[PDB]
């Protein structure tokens, strides 16, 4: 039942509500030390786009509004830009931890 | 220490504001409030209300079961 | 080809004693160049504050002419054969060495023989290198590391002949004369305090024949019939601070008393220093240095540099650290350094012990690369230990060091001790002696 | 054979945990002995005046 | 104690800190016995028990 | 040159209330903690004007309270304002805690720990203050709470005798409870200063849970006038509660003098204790009930270690939103059960509610966060 899981994933993505604020999935991650290091390694255009998206979301939440439905972040164009940087940061931190174990 | 001027690095963002003496305090209040109140209610009522509904049901059941317990058993 | 038989394949140092008491030692190698030196057990520790700059002024005068080669003529026959002539003096040693080819071995033995025996001194030369040593001391006042280490030796060995520097104060070099230098030569340049070391393409038989031909007469009789001894020096927990806020950087050295030359525990202490290591601002590593002190210093931008040291003297020594940094970091750096010392007294695990053992192995073997450090090792080893310690013996002594005896030796020498602190520069945030003294023990341990 | 403060430091005062242990042990020994000595002195000042000196003619 | 303390260096560190922790627990035990003045421990002593405390 | 950034007394006020950077999108729930401070201040002021006529002796405690309500000019206003202000203080406190739970504000760990210490202090202050008027339910609730606190083996009886100052609740207990009820709100105020300091070290939290550094505004005049409006609204509910219905939240049986010979047929504390009392009735063990009470307060302090998600707030976590509202519903159920007689079917309902409470906070919420991470293609 792959398409049932996929359509349920689309439903959960629409029901989470951050697509109505223009946000991506990687903007909603909590900025811990690994996530902050992932933002620090970003290229500057992606960093500026992310900062504008957070500012727009905070401005929309201030007025208790949402974007119009055509401006919502669609599921197919939601790019997981922070995944390789976060993956590298987790790999390096686990390597440091396993070196500190021995 | 964490005052203005060094909170975050923001590039190429333009912000526009008016004086409060040029704009209304309540600009189109209910025409933009009742649709937004109904919209917020629509997004949150299915996650808020049914726990309180089943609390009301358990409360009424407990009250009627207490009254039936106090009643006679011929 | 493992490490054990690689260290066993090092050639044996050949040591013989002449009839006057002169030691003659050689290290035969495959090189076409040789290094021959004379080591005399005579330094600033062997001076009685009336000839406090005798060794420095004598090694200034040593290459200025002899009774057989007056003037610069000997210079010609050390510069027409390509040989390089060098000399130095520490607080307890003196060395005169020539590096040359293998073909010029009898000539360099002859020059080393008559330099230390028939050095001609004349009053015009006395005043010439008097003003030269005055200008040298004025130059050496601007090197802050030398000033700090002289301060540390002054405050850690107070009232003893180990406090006085090699150069001595300016009043002595303005008042030393010919007669005191002649007395110093007659008292200190003797065969039982003299080692002729050779390294490189030198056979022991030819070196022994030349040493018997040239260095047979050294006047080893005690002429004054007074025994020159070596009393132990009293370590003093103290501090000296030289506040001068115009200097751009501050140098601070903190050290405790060392065990000595002949203590085996020095080897363990070397491993301890290899755990702490060193750091300079031009290091290419960065955050991922193995030493926690260097890693926290580059993460917090604390110090310009730090380095550990274990200076050794007869029964005594200085075991500690030296860091240069800006003023605003000083106390923080001290705290971290103290924590590292207490970590080695309490929580030394086997991983950093193995890392320090490997670092000490590599440094102590690769230091002896070339004829000059091998010759220096031979001369200093025959003067200090009484013998040349083989490198496999150093390997066997490093191998027995584990974490338990390392924290035992560290608790013996670092824990709850009274250190000596020398500071120079903007040292206002460098704390009192009481906070540093309280940093030598943990309340949690 | 060193002095007794030397071995006292090297066995009792070198480590902070056993330092606090001997502070506690000496504290309980000192409170017992000091209460003994203080009641002995206060008893010695005041013969025939305290109640414990006269609770045999009336206790029976 | 999820995964990063599952290592031999941490076990040998804990084994190094067993006697200091045991001595500090002994300090806390003797201090608690002396401060709360517990009868069930101070009845088996040669000298303190004369006051019954 | 200006005294706002230079004068050391005005510097702290400037960096705490005037020029403090605050998120622009925090909703009205962020009013509540500030409201709590005002409530505390109001209580202290009214408490001071209650301390000027209260006599802390058992023969003249209820009589002094009646003298306050009958002869002192507007003494009824002061006393009923104090009682209803305590109730509104716990309303603000419960909503402050629930907002901290919903928007992931427990990641500020030191602020959360100072908060739960403040919660323990204000609960003790309220309990002792309710002992103070020396009514029937005051004395009997004090006796019940202390003699169930006696359930620790070998330590409990000596501890409850030393708390009592005797064999039961008597004049010594009333005097020491007056002294302790006086002394606790100043310690609460100092802990609130430490609370605000620990918050201002790291900044505050926005409802979206994102980083609010991209859009921050000065505290003045925005949240100044927002807090003024919140204070006016809180005063509207408080003055409605004191001036129209002074007894929906009180107990009539506290208007009788304290009788040790007569026990009431039903003994219950106020509503902000009642749910905990329900947990205290859930387990039929004395020591187990006491530990159930203590863990029922302390698992809020435990919850910073129960975060298994990579998203902070619950705004984008709808399953944990549903489970959180089920938890608040269970808290309302426990509050209702706590004021009920110990009789069927309230026993099995209270046991089910306590089991659901500890299961939701301990077990189900991290599992919900883990599966939400899995559905967002984050967890492996
Ligand atoms: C509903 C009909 C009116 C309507 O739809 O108005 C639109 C408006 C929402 O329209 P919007 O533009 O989408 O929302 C942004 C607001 O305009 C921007 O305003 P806001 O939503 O930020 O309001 C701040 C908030 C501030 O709230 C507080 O300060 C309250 C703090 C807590 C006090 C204690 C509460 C709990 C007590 C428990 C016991 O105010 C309120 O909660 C209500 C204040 C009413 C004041 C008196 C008006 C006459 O709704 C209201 O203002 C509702 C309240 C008034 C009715
Ligand atoms: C889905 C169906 C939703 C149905 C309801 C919403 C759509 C129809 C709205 C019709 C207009 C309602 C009133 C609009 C309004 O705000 O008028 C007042 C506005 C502005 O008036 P105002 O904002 O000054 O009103 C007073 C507001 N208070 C009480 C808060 C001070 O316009 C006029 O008065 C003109
Ligand atoms: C009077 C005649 C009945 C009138 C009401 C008819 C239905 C109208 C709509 C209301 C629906 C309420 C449904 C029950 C709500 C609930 O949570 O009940 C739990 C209760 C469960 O309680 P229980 O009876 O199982 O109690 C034992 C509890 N355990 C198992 C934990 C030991 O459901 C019922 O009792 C089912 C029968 C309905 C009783 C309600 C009568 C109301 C009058
Ligand atoms: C009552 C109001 C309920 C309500 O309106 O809930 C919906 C609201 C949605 O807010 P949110 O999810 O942040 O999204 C806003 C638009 N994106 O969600 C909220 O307003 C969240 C409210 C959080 C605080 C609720 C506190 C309720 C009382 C809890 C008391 C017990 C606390 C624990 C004690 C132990
Ligand atoms: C006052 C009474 C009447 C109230 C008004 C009734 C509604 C009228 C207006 C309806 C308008 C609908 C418009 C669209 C709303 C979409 C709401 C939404 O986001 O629903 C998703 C929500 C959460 O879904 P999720 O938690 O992921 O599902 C797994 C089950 N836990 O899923 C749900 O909320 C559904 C599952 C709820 C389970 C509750 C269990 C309680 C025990
Ligand atoms: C230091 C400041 C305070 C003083 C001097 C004080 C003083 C008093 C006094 C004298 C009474 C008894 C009079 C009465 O019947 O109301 C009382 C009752 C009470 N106080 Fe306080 N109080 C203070 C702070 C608080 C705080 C912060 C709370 C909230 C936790 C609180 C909660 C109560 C409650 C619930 C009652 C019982 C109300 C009643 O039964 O009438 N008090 N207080
Ligand atoms: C004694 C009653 C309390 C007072 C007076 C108090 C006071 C405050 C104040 C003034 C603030 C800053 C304003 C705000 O953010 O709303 C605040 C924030 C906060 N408090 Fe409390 N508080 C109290 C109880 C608690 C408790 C019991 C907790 C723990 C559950 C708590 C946790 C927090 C947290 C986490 C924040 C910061 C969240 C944020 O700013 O977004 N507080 N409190």
């Amino acid at each position: 039942s792959s398409k049932w899981l996929d359509g349920f994933r689309k439903w959960y993505y629409n029901a989470a509500g951050f697509n109505k604020l223009g946000l991506m999935r990687d903007d909603t991650l909590h900025e811990t030390e690994d996530v902050k290091e992932a933002i620090r390694r970003l290229p500057e255009d992606l960093y500026n786009d992310r900062m504008f998206r957070i500012k727009r979301a905070l401005d929309l939440t201030m007025r208790h509004q949402i974007l119009p439905k055509d401006q919502w972040t669609k599921y197919e164009e939601d790019k997981f830009y922070l995944e390789p940087y976060l993956k590298e940061v987790i790999r390096e931190r686990k390597e440091r931890e396993e070196w500190a174990k021995k | 220490g964490r005052e203005f001027g060094n909170l975050a690095r923001i590039r190429h963002v333009i912000s526009y504001s008016l004086s409060p003496f040029e704009q209304r305090a309540f600009p189109s209040y209910f025409s933009k409030g009742i649709p937004n109140v109904l919209r917020r209610t629509r997004e949150r009522i299915l996650r808020v209300a049914p726990p309180f509904v089943v609390v009301y049901l358990i409360y009424t059941w407990g009250n009627q079961e207490f009254e039936q317990s106090k009643r006679k058993n011929p | 080809a493992t490490f054990a038989q690689a260290l066993q394949s090092v050639p044996e140092t050949q040591v013989s004693i002449l009839d006057n008491g002169l030691r003659v030692a050689s290290e035969q190698s495959s090189h076409a160049t040789c290094t021959v030196g004379v080591w005399i057990d005579a330094g600033s520790r062997y001076e009685t504050e009336k000839n406090n700059g005798a060794g420095y002024f004598l090694e200034h005068l040593a290459f200025k002419g002899t009774k057989n080669r007056p003037g610069n003529a000997l210079e010609k026959e050390v510069e027409s054969i390509g040989a390089h002539l060098n000399a130095y003096s520490t607080r307890e040693h003196t060395a005169y060495l020539i590096k040359a080819l293998s073909k010029d071995l009898p000539k360099v033995v002859e020059l080393l023989a008559d330099i230390v025996q028939n050095s001609s001194l004349e009053d015009s030369q006395i005043e010439k290198e008097r003003d030269v040593i005055l200008r040298e001391m004025q130059e050496n006042d601007a090197s802050m590391q030398n000033v700090v280490f002289d301060y540390l030796h002054a405050t850690a060995f107070q009232g003893t002949p180990l406090a006085q520097a090699v150069e001595g104060p300016s009043e002595n070099v303005r008042r030393l004369s010919r007669t005191d230098l002649t007395d110093y030569l007659n008292r200190h340049y003797k065969a039982p305090r003299m080692v002729l070391a050779a390294a490189g393409g030198v056979e022991h038989q030819q070196l022994l024949d030349l040493a018997q031909k040239h260095l047979s007469s050294v006047s080893r009789v005690y002429e004054e019939d007074a025994v020159p001894g070596l009393t132990p020096c009293r370590f003093t927990g103290s501090e000296i601070r030289h506040r001068d806020d115009a200097l751009p950087l501050a140098h601070v050295a903190i050290a405790v008393e060392g065990p000595g030359w002949a203590n085996p525990d020095n080897v363990t202490l070397q491993v301890a220093n290899a755990i702490i290591g060193h750091y300079d601002c031009t290091y290419g590593g960065g955050v991922h240095l193995s030493s926690p002190l260097a890693s926290v210093a580059v993460a917090n931008k604390l110090c310009q540099s730090f380095q550990t040291f274990n200076i050794s003297y007869s029964d005594t020594g200085l075991l500690g650290a030296h860091f240069v940094c800006d003023a605003m970091s000083i106390d923080d750096m001290v705290f971290f350094l103290q924590g590292q010392w207490m970590r080695l007294c309490t929580s030394a695990t086997e991983s950093e012990v193995t890392r320090g053992k490997n670092i000490l192995r590599n440094a102590l073997v690769s230091h002896l690369d070339g004829t000059t450090p091998v010759c220096e090792d031979i001369g200093r080893s025959l003067l200090t230990y009484g013998r040349r310690i083989p490198l496999a013996e150093w390997e066997s002594r490093i191998q027995e060091v584990d974490a338990q005896m390392l924290r035992d030796i560290c608790s013996k020498y670092f824990y709850d001790q009274c250190p000596a602190v020398a500071g120079y520069g903007p040292i206002e945030q460098l704390p009192d002696y009481n906070r540093i003294r309280s940093g030598m023990f943990w309340l949690r341990f | 054979s060193p002095t007794i403060p030397s071995r006292l430091y090297s066995l009792l005062f070198r480590r902070t945990s056993t330092f606090a242990l001997t502070i506690a042990v000496g504290a309980l020994f000192f409170e017992r002995a000091f209460d003994q000595g203080a009641d002995a002195i206060y008893e010695h000042i005041n013969e025939g005046k305290l109640w414990k000196h006269i609770k045999h003619k009336y206790e029976n | 104690m999820l995964s990063r303390f599952l290592g031999p260096r941490y076990r040998e560190l804990a084994r190094n800190w067993i006697p200091t922790a045991g001595m500090w627990g002994t300090v806390g035990a003797v201090g608690l016995v002396w401060a709360t003045d517990w009868r069930l421990i101070l009845d088996w002593v040669p000298y303190i028990n004369g006051k019954f405390k | 040159t200006n005294m706002r950034k230079t004068h050391p007394l005005f510097k702290i006020i400037n960096h705490s209330f005037i020029d403090l950077p605050a998120p622009s999108n925090i909703s009205s729930w962020w009013n509540f903690g500030s409201l709590l401070g005002v409530c505390l201040m109001v209580q202290i002021i009214t408490g001071l004007f209650l301390a000027m006529h209260y006599t802390s002796d058992t023969m003249t405690a209820f009589s002094s309270v009646t003298h306050i309500c009958r002869d002192v000019n507007y003494g009824w206003l002061i006393r009923y304002m104090h009682a209803n202000g305590a109730s509104m203080f716990f309303i603000c406190l419960f909503l402050h805690v629930g907002r901290g739970l919903y928007y992931g504000s427990y990641t500020f760990m030191e602020t959360w720990n100072i908060g739960v210490l403040l919660l323990f202090a204000v609960m003790a202050t309220a309990f002792m203050g309710y002992v103070l008027p020396w009514g029937q339910m005051s004395f009997w609730g004090a006796t019940v709470i202390t003699n169930l606190l006696s359930a620790i083996p070998y330590i409990g009886t000596t501890l409850v005798e030393w708390i009592w100052g005797g064999f039961s609740v008597d004049k010594a207990t009333l005097t020491r409870f007056f002294a302790f009820h006086f002394i606790l709100p100043f310690i609460i105020a100092a802990l609130a200063i430490v609370h605000l300091l620990f918050l201002h070290e790291t900044g505050s939290n926005n409802p979206t849970g994102l980083n609010s550094d991209a859009d921050k505004i000065p505290f003045h005049p925005y949240y100044t006038i927002k807090d003024i409006l919140g204070i006016l609204i809180m005063f509207l509910i408080l003055m409605t509660l004191v001036l129209f219905f002074p007894d929906m939240l009180g107990d009539p049986d506290n208007y009788m003098p304290a009788n040790p010979l007569n026990t009431p047929p039903h003994i219950k504390p106020e509503w902000y204790f009642l749910f905990a009392y329900a947990i205290l009735r859930s387990i039929p063990n004395k020591l187990g009930g006491v530990l159930a009470l203590i863990l029922s307060i302390l698992i809020l302090a435990l919850m910073p270690f129960l975060h298994t998600s990579k998203q902070r707030s619950l705004m984008f976590r709808p399953i944990t939103q549903i489970l959180y509202w089920i938890l608040v519903a269970n808290l309302l159920i426990l509050t209702w059960i706590g004021g009920q007689p110990v009789e069927h079917p309230f026993i099995i309902i209270g046991q089910l509610a306590s089991i659901s409470y500890f299961s939701i906070i301990l077990i189900l919420m991290p599992i919900s966060g883990i599966i939400e991470d899995k559905m967002l293609k984050l967890y492996p």
